[PDB]
């Protein structure tokens, strides 16, 4: 843990001192080992101690920071896949820019205190104003939809939080406390509502992915919308468990309707990162159901299905990077012959796009299990509702795939040598998680 | 010649497009194609939807006249000559809990109307 | 049903659980059903010819089991008055 | 037009190639190309062929280890010759083997 | 030994589709049908263990593939007489394929990738029936749902294709939904979800309604058969496979695994997709699309039969089982007509000389489709047509489908062999080699060896029935084959035309479900994200 | 039951006065409590030791419980096998303590909004059970099945 957190405060750190022509080097370089040091954080965790691994404090309420079974995925998740965002920037602003937004989110994830959290995962508020909002590729339109939601759900979470600190006296996880407020479980309620989208507060994360760089892109399907789940199981759950009882039947409206109306708006879609965004959206729902339900195979399912998509839509995001690096095209209409044109990868993309759809080889069947049968256990027409409604993913992914997958074409556009390499840690993580090794 | 034949590439957009382009299916090949064949344009062996309601129609009675005789007006003593396989009682009685069975209609068994009942179970689990 | 009696059921649990018979078969014609399942799984192929000894048996025993069958409905129907 | 330099190290167009078709032959793809036809393609396959073997040989022991046969088989099977957890094959009488 | 034909089929996918650059078009020539050999030799020796010997045994691969708190599930293989017979009819026909691809696609770019995915689909279908639990079941249902959407969309520049693998991979996905909320009812009330447990004697119908409406999908029925008739665009061995055994039976394998079907439900949606399939067969003019619609017809057959009596699960394998063989030849013969006369159309088809073998293949396996007495069709079809009797309703539509079955089937051999030339005065060649000559002796062989060991226990069974009753089946056969090569005319041109257009279940969802379709995505979109709630 | 601030206190004192002797000596099976702590609160999270400990006591019993299960389940599978066509009747008792231990898992820890397991349709069958008394003393007729003797393999 101390290691972990040390190597986090090390990268942006290194940037300082760096020729300003090794910054992308040394930069790889100290991705590895936050990821190394991550792997060794696992090494030291006991399964023993059941309910926190570690927890360490350097002083004060602020600084307790702790891993617990979520935790300890969605940070393994982002050491694993920031290297990838690394190698995929190139710029000394870039590169400053990532690593920051980085630190920020990864030192959240950790965060056992609701202020300390909200100071470390809102300090990347300018830094993806900037990032969305670049020169030439960005939009200021989604940069000012993503900074307003995101300052809209924190303010209201931050006032939960001083409330919950005035009353109790403090708001660190490790002590126990509960409350039946239901203008506090809105407060707190009202961030994980934006941050991992449900309609009708999905509107901000489509505009911030299409108009973000490849690197950006990643980082923020592969974790940045897991953040609502670690504030869900460490925030939310063991105080406001009762209000998400009393409204569990507008909540399972809302993430149901999210889930219909998110793929219903994925079939109206001509480019290809809004068609990994919003099924990105849908895909968020059953995760946010499942914890709902406030039950062990909930709780699991939801975890591991978050690792699912961190592993799955990463892999989309970067090929459809690949792709418009040759191109200079996102819309579906003029990309055709993929089949023939890029043998190697059309292979991985029918690859990854087979594991969004949750095909048994893949860590999205067994973890849509788990969730399906959580919901089951709750109401068997809560289960058969998201079961159902599954199959207009396969619509517009199919008709994706068919009108990528052939045609006439003039132009040879194949991955390189560094996108293969780029994607190998991708695929191997997704084989290995889709055969149990979850 | 499997391989190699001609194709004629479909010529490239000339006017402003409409709105609803996307559900039109063209891949540069001429004869492109609706998303689903007869959502519009022209219609196999020039049928509309009216003329196979009309015809599904005539068919219809004819197809159900068999199944609504035995299933309605028949009844168990009156659909066949002969009674359910006769088992043993301890055959009889595990072959009986069976719901999807065949040895619920006997009508010569005691037992007849719990077994009717039986046959006609639970639409959903009460628990 | 009372009138046309059951007949002996010669076949015993242990040798119908023995020779693999599932349950619907049990059905009085049991021993004969095993004479002829052996034999046709002893002769795998050939069986069709071999084998026509038991299978005539098992047909006869089943007719008869047809007829009662058919007496005791139309001794059911004859009490209830239709016919 | 003029055959760009790199075309003398691509291959040619292979026998079962037809001479009318024209593909690409840059294009690389894992499962082959258009028509395929390597030299050397008779060592590939024996290679294959062994490959195949030892992996055979290795399922095979896998499954010995852990094919659990828990009912009597009515008559002898082959498996008896290699697997040595074939409970006694008993008849449809009963009579043990 | 019983792991190894897996290992086989999955080698040589991988070797075929990931290697095949080292290996070549002749290295695929080779390592398909020498593992495909491979596989039948250990699916001979698991049928005679298991089936003739009553030795059935479950492989454990590995515990804890899922393990969320209460749920576990492991990967488990248990051969039972079931996963015995159809692992051992699957890589029997899907040997003979494999040999019949090489010819067949040696005009085909990628004949490596074509052979990887057929041994994947082999595989896939032989990990469907030896699962021992609902999810190894499921894995083996995708698996084969998916190899399914990369083989009929193989020609890719064809829209008609990619728009047919699509329709397959939605109608999947619908089918394997209701699966899925079936399996979860049958894990939350049983506790697990091997089929020893899963045993339930009575069950409410709506698992019942959720199992039929999973099966009615790979199992072509009726409402949800408008997949198959598509399924045409590919190339002919993939129909083969499809039809014959790894897709159209899956259906009926699921409903004979767990019996929580209702007798009422499965014979009238059987007897009904038996003779809409027939109808649609008597209309249809392309050779591939009347063999589709014959499958239908068949598979109606054996979905009805499960209503009749006990010994229907029993009689429906045994038909299944038959079927795959006679259906598979029927495909291959036609698949290799098409390619001697670069035609698809039976009006231009007629006498020419050709190879003995295919000829008297083509007749014989229309002998059995027909119900030839004395082949193993006919003992199939007769037990359940027999059996059926008692349903009244049933047993009149199995036999008006009879007839259309031995109309059309006649109209066909009528049309393919006696009926003069059709074809143009151009030069028009596809020479046989010895691989081809094997793969049809496979076939007859598989057919010849059916009729000796037979289809079920209870085939020859007697069933209580007047002379005139249990003979009728042949009457009705034999004047539909004689009406059929007659040609005559049975239906007027509005019933023809109807017949056509199969029914215009297609019209109906291209005009009213998919207009409705996107007009909710509409309404979700543009009027909503995009409109009222998007700055201007 | 009233609990009064003096009584809330000394439980304190005493809870304190656990802690103490838990800490004297080191114990690696410390979150894998063997008993759980006793008490009369209102509320657990009153009391942030007695908390923590009942919840690692808990986690510790349902992983025994699952893996428990996954036993029961086995020796049902090798039951099945073993007997053949003669497994209904044989393998009704180690069907129905499989079930009952399935029960047993996943209602303990179901949750706030979970549904109770029905494994073996026995509260199903009992409900019928109930209703079919009723309508028989009260001389209704029962729209509903009767109940069964067996509804499953076991239960
Ligand atoms: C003891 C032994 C020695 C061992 C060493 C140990 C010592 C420990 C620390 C010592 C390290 C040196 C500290 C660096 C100081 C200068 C850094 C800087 O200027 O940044 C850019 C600078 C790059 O310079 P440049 O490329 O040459 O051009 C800059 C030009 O001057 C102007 O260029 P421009 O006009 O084009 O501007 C473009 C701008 C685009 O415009 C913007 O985006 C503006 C946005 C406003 C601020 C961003 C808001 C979000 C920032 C979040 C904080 C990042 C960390 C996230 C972690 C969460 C923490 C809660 O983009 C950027 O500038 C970079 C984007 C990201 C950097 C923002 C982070 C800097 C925050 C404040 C810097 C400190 C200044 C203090 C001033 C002191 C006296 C004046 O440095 C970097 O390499 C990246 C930033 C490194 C951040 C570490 C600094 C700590 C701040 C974290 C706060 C935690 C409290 C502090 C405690 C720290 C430990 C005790
Ligand atoms: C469900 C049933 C069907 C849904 C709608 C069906 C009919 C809707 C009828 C309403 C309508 O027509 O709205 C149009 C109308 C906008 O006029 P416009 O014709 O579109 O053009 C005018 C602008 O210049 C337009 O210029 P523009 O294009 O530049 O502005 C466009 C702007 C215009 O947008 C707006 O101004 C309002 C946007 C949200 C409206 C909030 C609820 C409205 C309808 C909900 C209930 C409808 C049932 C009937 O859209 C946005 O960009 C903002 C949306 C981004 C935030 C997304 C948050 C969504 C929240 C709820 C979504 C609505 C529910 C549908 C989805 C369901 C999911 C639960 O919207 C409103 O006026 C809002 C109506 C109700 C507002 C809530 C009550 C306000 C509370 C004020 C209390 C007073 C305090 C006193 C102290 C004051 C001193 C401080
Ligand atoms: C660009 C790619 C080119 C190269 C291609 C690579 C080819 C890959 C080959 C495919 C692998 C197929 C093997 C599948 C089985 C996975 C192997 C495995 O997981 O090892 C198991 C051991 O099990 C085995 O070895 C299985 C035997 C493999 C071979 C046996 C037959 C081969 C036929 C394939 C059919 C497998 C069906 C399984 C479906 C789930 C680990 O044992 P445990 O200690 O119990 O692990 C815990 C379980 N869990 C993973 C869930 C955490
Ligand atoms: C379960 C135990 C063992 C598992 C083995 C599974 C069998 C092999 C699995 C290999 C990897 C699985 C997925 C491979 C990547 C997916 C892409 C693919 O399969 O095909 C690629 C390209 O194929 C490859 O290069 C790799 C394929 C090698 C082996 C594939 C075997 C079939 C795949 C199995 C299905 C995966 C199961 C997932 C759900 C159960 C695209 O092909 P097309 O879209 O048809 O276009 C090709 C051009 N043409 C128009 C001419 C047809
Ligand atoms: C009543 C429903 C009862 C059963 C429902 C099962 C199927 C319902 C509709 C089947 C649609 C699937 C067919 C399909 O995907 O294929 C289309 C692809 O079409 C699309 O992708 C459009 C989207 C349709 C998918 C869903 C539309 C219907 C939705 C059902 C209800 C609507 C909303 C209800 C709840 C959301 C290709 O069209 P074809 O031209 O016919 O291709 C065949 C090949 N050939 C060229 C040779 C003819
Ligand atoms: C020879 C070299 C081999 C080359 C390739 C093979 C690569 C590894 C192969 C096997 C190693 C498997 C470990 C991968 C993750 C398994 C994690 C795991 O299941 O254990 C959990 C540890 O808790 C935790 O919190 C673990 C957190 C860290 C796990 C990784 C998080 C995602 C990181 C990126 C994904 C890549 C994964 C690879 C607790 O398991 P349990 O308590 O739930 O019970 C288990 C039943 N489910
Ligand atoms: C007691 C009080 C009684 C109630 C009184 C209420 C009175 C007003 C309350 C409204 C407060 C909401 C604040 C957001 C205002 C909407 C955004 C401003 C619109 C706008 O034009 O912004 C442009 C871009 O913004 C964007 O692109 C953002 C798009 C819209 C943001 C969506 C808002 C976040 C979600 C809303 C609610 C979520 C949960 C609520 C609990 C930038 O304009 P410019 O820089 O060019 O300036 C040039 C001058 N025109
Ligand atoms: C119309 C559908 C509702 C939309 C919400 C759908 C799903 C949201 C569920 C979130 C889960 C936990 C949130 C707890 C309650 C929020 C909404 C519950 C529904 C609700 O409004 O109930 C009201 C009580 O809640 C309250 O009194 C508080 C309402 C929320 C306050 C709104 C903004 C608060 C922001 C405060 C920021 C932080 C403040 C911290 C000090 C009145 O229901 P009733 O019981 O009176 O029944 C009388 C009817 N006959
Ligand atoms: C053996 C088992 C049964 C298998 C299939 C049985 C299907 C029987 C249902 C058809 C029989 C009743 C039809 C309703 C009566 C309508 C009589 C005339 C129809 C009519 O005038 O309008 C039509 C409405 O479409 C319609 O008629 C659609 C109504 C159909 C109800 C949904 C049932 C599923 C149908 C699936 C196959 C049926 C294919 C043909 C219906 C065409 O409307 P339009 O497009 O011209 O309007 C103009 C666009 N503004």
């Amino acid at each position: 843990m101390s290691l972990y957190l040390f190597m986090l405060f090390l990268q942006p750190l290194s940037l300082s001192f760096v020729s300003r022509s090794f910054s992308k080097i040394s930069s790889l370089m100290m991705s590895f080992a936050t990821l190394w040091s991550a792997v060794y954080m696992w090494f030291t965790s006991n399964g023993a101690n059941q309910t926190f691994y570690q927890v360490v404090s350097w002083g004060s309420d602020w600084s307790t920071f702790g891993v617990c079974y979520t935790s300890l995925y969605i940070s393994l998740l982002c050491a694993f896949i920031f290297p990838i965002c690394v190698i995929l920037v190139q710029g000394y602003r870039a590169l400053s820019i990532l690593i920051c937004i980085q630190t920020a989110v990864s030192l959240s994830i950790v965060s056992l205190h609701m202020l300390a959290f909200y100071a470390l995962f809102e300090s990347s508020l300018l830094l993806f104003f900037i990032l969305i909002g670049r020169r030439k590729y960005g939009s200021l339109s989604a940069a000012y939809n993503i900074s307003i939601y995101t300052f809209i759900s924190a303010l209201g979470f931050l006032i939960s939080a001083f409330w919950l600190n005035w009353s109790f006296g403090s708001v660190c996880a490790l002590l126990p406390n509960e409350e039946a407020n239901s203008f506090v479980a809105f407060g707190i309620f009202i961030l994980l509502w934006v941050k991992a989208p449900l309609v009708p507060f999905h509107l901000w994360l489509p505009e911030a992915h299409v108009y973000a760089p490849t690197a950006g892109s990643v980082l923020l399907a592969g974790v940045l919308l897991k953040i609502s789940i670690v504030g869900l199981h460490v925030f939310f759950l063991p105080i406001c468990a009762s209000s998400i009882v009393k409204a569990f039947p507008l909540i399972l409206s809302i993430c149901l309707g999210s889930f219909i109306f998110s793929s219903f708006s994925t079939l109206k879609q001509i480019d290809l990162k809004k068609i990994v965004a919003y099924s990105s959206i849908s895909h968020m729902a059953i995760v946010f159901l499942s914890s709902a339900t406030n039950s062990g195979l909930g709780i699991q399912g939801a975890v591991l299905y978050c690792i699912a998509h961190g592993l799955i839509s990463p892999g989309l995001f970067l090929l459809v990077g690949i792709l418009y690096k040759n191109t200079n095209t996102k819309l579906v209409f003029y990309l055709r012959g993929l089949s023939q044109q890029a043998p190697v990868w059309w292979s991985v993309w029918v690859f990854f796009m087979l594991g969004n759809l949750a095909f048994p080889l893949f860590p999205n069947f067994i973890a849509e299990v788990v969730c399906l049968s959580a919901l089951f256990k709750n109401h068997e027409l809560y289960a058969y509702a998201f079961i159902f409604f599954s199959f207009v993913g396969t619509v517009y992914s199919s008709t994706v795939l068919g009108r990528l997958k052939g045609g006439v074409s003039s132009q040879c556009v194949d991955a390189s040598r560094l996108d293969v390499i780029s994607w190998n840690p991708l695929v191997l993580a997704t084989v290995v998680t889709g055969i149990g090794y979850m | 010649a499997g391989a190699g034949g001609p194709v004629k590439l479909s010529p490239p957009v000339d006017k402003p497009l409409p709105y609803n382009y996307d559900f039109w299916m063209d891949n540069g090949i001429y004869p492109g194609q609706p998303i689903y064949d007869g959502m519009f344009g022209s219609m196999v062996g020039n049928m509309s939807l009216e003329y196979m309601a009309k015809g599904w129609l005539v068919l219809l009675p004819i197809l159900s006249a068999p199944f609504v005789y035995e299933h309605c007006i028949a009844d168990d003593v009156t659909r066949n000559p002969f009674v359910p396989r006769q088992y043993p009682s301890e055959v009889r009685e595990f072959l009986a809990l069976f719901k999807n069975g065949f040895v619920l209609n006997d009508y010569s068994q005691p037992d007849y109307e719990e077994m009717k009942r039986r046959q006609s179970g639970l639409l959903t689990p009460i628990y | 049903a009372d009138r046309f009696p059951p007949p002996k059921m010669v076949a015993t649990q242990e040798e119908m659980d023995n020779a693999d018979i599932p349950y619907k078969y049990r059905d009085y014609c049991a021993h004969l059903i095993i004479d002829f399942k052996e034999c046709r799984y002893g002769h795998p192929l050939t069986w069709r010819i071999n084998c026509a000894h038991e299978l005539h048996h098992y047909n006869k025993c089943s007719y008869i089991e047809f007829k009662r069958r058919v007496a005791i409905a139309i001794e059911e129907k004859k009490r209830r008055g239709l016919m | 037009v003029p055959e760009p330099p790199y075309a003398k190290y691509l291959a040619n167009k292979s026998h079962y190639c037809p001479p009318d078709f024209h593909y690409s032959r840059e294009i690389y793809a894992p499962y082959g190309g258009y028509f395929n036809d390597p030299k050397g393609w008779r060592t590939n396959t024996a290679i294959a062929t062994l490959v195949m073997l030892a992996g055979a040989y290795a399922v095979f022991c896998f499954g010995n280890a852990r094919e659990e046969r828990l009912r009597a088989p009515k008559g002898w099977i082959p498996s008896q010759l290699w697997n040595d957890n074939v409970p006694t094959p008993v008849d449809y009488r009963g009579k043990v083997l | 030994m019983f792991l190894l034909a897996v290992y086989f089929l999955f080698f040589s996918a991988i070797a075929n589709g990931f290697f095949g650059r080292y290996l070549g078009v002749r290295g695929s020539q080779l390592l398909g049908p020498s593992a495909l050999f491979l596989a039948l030799l250990c699916s001979g020796t698991i049928f005679y263990e298991v089936c003739i010997q009553g030795c059935s045994t479950n492989i454990k691969l590995f515990e804890n593939f899922v393990y969320s708190n209460e749920l576990n599930v492991s990967a488990s293989f248990l051969y039972d007489p079931l996963a015995a017979t159809m692992t051992l009819t699957v890589v029997w026909i899907s040997c003979a394929v494999h040999a019949y691809q090489n010819l067949y696609m040696r005009g085909d770019g990628s004949q490596t990738l074509f052979t990887s995915y057929l041994s994947a689909f082999t595989g896939f279908m032989l990990i469907l029936v030896a699962g021992q639990n609902l999810v190894m079941l499921f894995i083996g249902w995708e698996g084969i749902g998916v190899c399914s959407y990369l083989l009929i969309g193989y020609y890719g520049s064809r829209v008609s294709a990619v728009k047919s693998a699509n329709k397959s991979l939605i109608v999947n996905k619908i089918s394997d939904g209701f699966l899925l909320g079936s399996m979860l009812y049958l894990w939350f009330y049983t506790g697990s979800f091997s089929y020893c447990s899963l045993a339930t004697f009575q069950i409410p119908d709506v698992v019942s309604i959720l199992v039929l409406l999973g099966a009615i999908g790979k199992s072509s029925q009726l409402f949800f058969h408008v997949w198959l008739a598509d399924a045409m665009e590919g190339p002919t061995p993939v129909s083969a496979l499809i039809h014959a055994a790894t897709l159209v039976t899956a259906g009926i394998y699921v409903l004979c695994k767990l019996n929580l079907h209702s007798q009422s439900a499965v014979g009238i949606l059987g007897a009904a997709t038996a003779l809409m399939g027939g109808l649609f067969g008597l209309a249809a003019n392309d050779l591939k699309r009347v063999i589709a619609f014959s499958t239908c017809s068949q598979l109606g057959y054996m979905m009805a039969v499960l209503s009749t009596c006990d010994d229907g699960a029993d009689f429906a394998m045994g038909h299944l089982v038959s079927h795959a063989g006679f259906k598979a030849t029927l495909f291959l013969s036609a698949g290799l007509s098409i390619a001697k006369e670069n035609n698809n159309f039976l009006n231009r088809y007629g006498s020419r000389q050709g190879s003995p073998t295919l000829s008297f293949a083509t007749t014989i396996a229309s002998l059995n489709l027909l119900g030839f007495p004395e082949l193993g069709g006919f003992y199939s079809k007769e037990s359940i047509l027999n059996n059926a009797y008692i349903n009244q309703g049933v047993s009149i539509i199995l036999t008006l489908a009879t007839f259309l079955t031995a109309f059309y089937t006649s109209k066909v051999l009528a049309q393919l062999y006696l009926f003069p030339y059709g074809n143009g005065r151009q030069q028009k060649s596809f020479d046989i080699d010895a691989t081809t000559l094997i793969c049809f002796g496979l076939l007859l062989s598989e057919m010849l060896l059916r009729i000796f060991t037979g289809s079920s226990l209870s085939q020859n069974m007697t069933t209580n029935l007047p002379a005139h009753i249990k003979n009728l089946p042949f009457w009705v056969a034999l004047s539909g084959a004689l009406s059929g090569l007659a040609t005559t005319n049975l239906f007027s041109s509005n019933f023809m035309r109807f017949f056509g257009n199969r029914g215009g279940f297609d019209v109906f969802y291209a005009r009213k479900c998919s207009n409705v379709f996107y007009h909710n995505a509409y309404v979700s979109y543009t009027l909503l994200d995009r409109g009222f709630l998007k700055l201007y | 039951t009233t609990a009064t601030i003096e009584e809330r206190r000394a439980f304190h004192k005493e809870v304190l006065d656990i802690v103490q002797s838990k800490l004297a000596n080191k114990n690696s099976e410390w979150a894998r409590p063997e008993e759980p702590i006793l008490h009369n609160l209102k509320s657990e999270k009153e009391e942030p030791h007695v908390y923590y400990h009942n919840n690692n006591f808990r986690v510790t019993r349902q992983l025994i419980h699952f893996e428990k299960t996954k036993i029961f389940e086995d020796e049902l599978d090798k039951c099945m096998r073993t007997h053949g066509e003669a497994k209904y009747r044989k393998c009704q008792e180690i069907a129905k303590r499989f079930q009952a231990s399935c029960r047993v898992a996943s209602n303990l820890e179901r949750g706030p909004n979970a549904r109770k397991r029905d494994v073996g349709f026995i509260y199903q069958n009992n409900k019928l059970r109930e209703l079919e008394k009723d309508a028989k003393e009260l001389g209704l007729n029962n729209p509903f099945p009767p109940s069964s003797p067996r509804t499953t393999i076991g239960y």
